[PDB]
C-alpha cells in the first residue's frame, strides 16, 4: 500500500542525508541500507552501501505510484522488495536494514 | 549540492 512503509522499522522519515550517512558508517557493510523523506515534495532517498561507499538514489512519488530512475512500482514497500531480490547499483542488493532506533 | 547516483 502507499503508506505502508510508515511502520517499516527501515523507514526513517525526515532523517538528514548527514544523520543516514553516520548510521550507515557506524559498522559499514555492503548491502547496507535505510529510506528516508527527503526535504523536497513527494520524494524520498535509499541511502547504502556498495561496494565499499556510501551512496543516496532518489525515489519520487507520482500520483499513488513510485518511480527509481525509469522503473515504476505501486509503493515503497513493493520497490524496497524488488530490490531486495535484483540488484540496485551495480550487482548490490538491499540486504541489512538499518532499522529505527 | 548533495551527490546521487545518476538517473537514468
Amino acid at each position: 500500500g502507499s503508506h505502508m512503509h510508515e511502520s517499516k522499522e527501515w523507514y526513517h522519515a525526515s532523517l538528514t542525508r548527514a544523520q543516514a550517512e553516520h548510521m550507515l558508517m557506524r559498522v559499514p557493510r555492503d548491502g547496507a541500507f535505510l529510506v528516508r523523506k527527503r526535504n523536497e515534495p513527494n520524494s524520498y532517498a535509499i541511502s547504502f552501501r556498495a561496494e565499499g561507499k556510501i551512496k543516496h538514489c532518489r525515489v519520487q512519488q507520482e500520483g499513488q505510484t513510485v518511480m527509481l530512475g525509469n522503473s515504476e512500482f505501486d509503493s515503497l514497500v513493493d520497490l524496497i522488495s524488488y530490490y531486495e531480490k535484483h540488484p540496485l547499483y551495480r550487482k548490490m542488493k538491499l540486504r541489512y536494514p538499518i532499522n529505527e532506533e | 549540492s548533495s551527490v546521487y547516483v545518476p538517473d537514468e
